[PDB]
Parts: C-alpha cells; sequence; structure tokens
C-alpha cells in the first residue's frame, strides 16, 4: 500500500520507503492486482490474512 | 545515493502521479517500448531541426 517488499535473505517484510521498520505481509499492508503471469520478478511467499485466525478462533 | 531497481524507481514515480503502481507493473513493457521510442523521436528531432 505505501513502502516496499524487503529481504533479511531468509523473510520477507513490508517497510517504509525512508526508515527500516520492517512490517509481517499482510492483506491490510498490500493491495491484490490480476495475477503472477503478469509482472516481471515478481517473487512467492505467504501473506498473513489477520482476519483468518479470529474466524479460527 | 540508495540503489533501487529501476522498475521499483518508476513505481514510486507513477504513485508520485496519483496512478496506482500496478498500472507500471501490469503494462512494463509498454511504457519501457514507449518510453526508448520517445527518446528514439528527441534524436530525429535534434538531427532534423537545426
Ligand atoms: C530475518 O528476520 C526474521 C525475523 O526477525 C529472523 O527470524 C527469527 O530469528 C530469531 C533468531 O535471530 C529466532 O529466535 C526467531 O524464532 C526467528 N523468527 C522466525 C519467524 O523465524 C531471521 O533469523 C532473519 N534472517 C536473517 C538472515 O537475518
Ligand atoms: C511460485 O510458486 C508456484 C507453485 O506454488 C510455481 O509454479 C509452478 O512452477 C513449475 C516450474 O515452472 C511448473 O512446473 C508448475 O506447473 C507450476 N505450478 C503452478 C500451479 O503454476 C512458480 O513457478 C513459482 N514462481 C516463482 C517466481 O518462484
Ligand atoms: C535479474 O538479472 C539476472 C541476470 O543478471 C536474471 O537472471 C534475473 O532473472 C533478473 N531478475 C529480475 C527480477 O529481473
Amino acid at each position: 500500500r505505501e513502502g516496499v517488499f524487503v529481504s533479511n535473505g531468509t523473510h520477507w517484510f513490508v517497510t517504509q520507503r525512508n526508515f527500516y521498520e520492517p512490517q509481517i505481509i499482510t492483506t491490510d499492508n498490500t493491495f491484490v492486482s490480476g495475477n503472477c503471469d503478469v509482472v516481471i520478478g515478481i517473487v512467492n511467499n505467504t501473506v498473513y490474512d489477520p482476519l483468518q485466525p479470529e474466524l479460527d478462533s | 545515493a540508495l540503489q533501487i531497481p529501476f522498475a521499483m524507481q518508476m513505481a514510486y514515480r507513477f504513485n508520485g502521479i496519483g496512478v496506482t503502481q500496478n498500472v507500471l507493473y501490469e503494462n512494463q513493457k509498454l511504457i519501457a517500448n514507449q518510453f526508448n521510442s520517445a527518446i528514439g523521436k528527441i534524436q530525429d528531432s535534434l538531427s532534423s531541426t537545426a
């Protein structure tokens, strides 16, 4: 939504552009558009959906 | 200077004009070809138009 996807080599985080502050990548931090076939250099990872464990509990 | 991939610099630059950054990635080859051709027109313009 704002900031950039970044990795420390093992994990993927989103972070704001002008100060390193890694956050877990979520459906709140990110927006969908289209699918994997269209984008050059897209990477596979999970995206945590914060609603889901609340509905599971 | 902070390095950044050029297709990610252009996503910042699109987001700076309110065009949502997926509009770059879903059109990256079109945007590249329009830019490359527009630089081409400047060579021809400057070569011809004294
Ligand atoms: C990348 O970041 C993650 C989260 O900060 C690191 O994973 C944690 O590492 C500590 C030890 O440093 C463990 O105690 C935690 O259990 C880990 N958490 C998770 C979610 O795995 C990871 O080590 C970092 N990788 C590098 C190469 O720095
Ligand atoms: C992201 O992960 C998917 C699977 O979760 C990968 O898709 C498979 O890729 C192999 C090799 O091209 C194919 O043989 C499979 O048929 C693909 N499966 C599906 C469901 O499409 C994909 O290649 C990965 N992409 C990246 C960038 O790592
Ligand atoms: C980056 O460049 C390397 C070759 O230098 C290439 O193998 C790789 O697929 C490229 N990745 C992206 C995201 O363009």
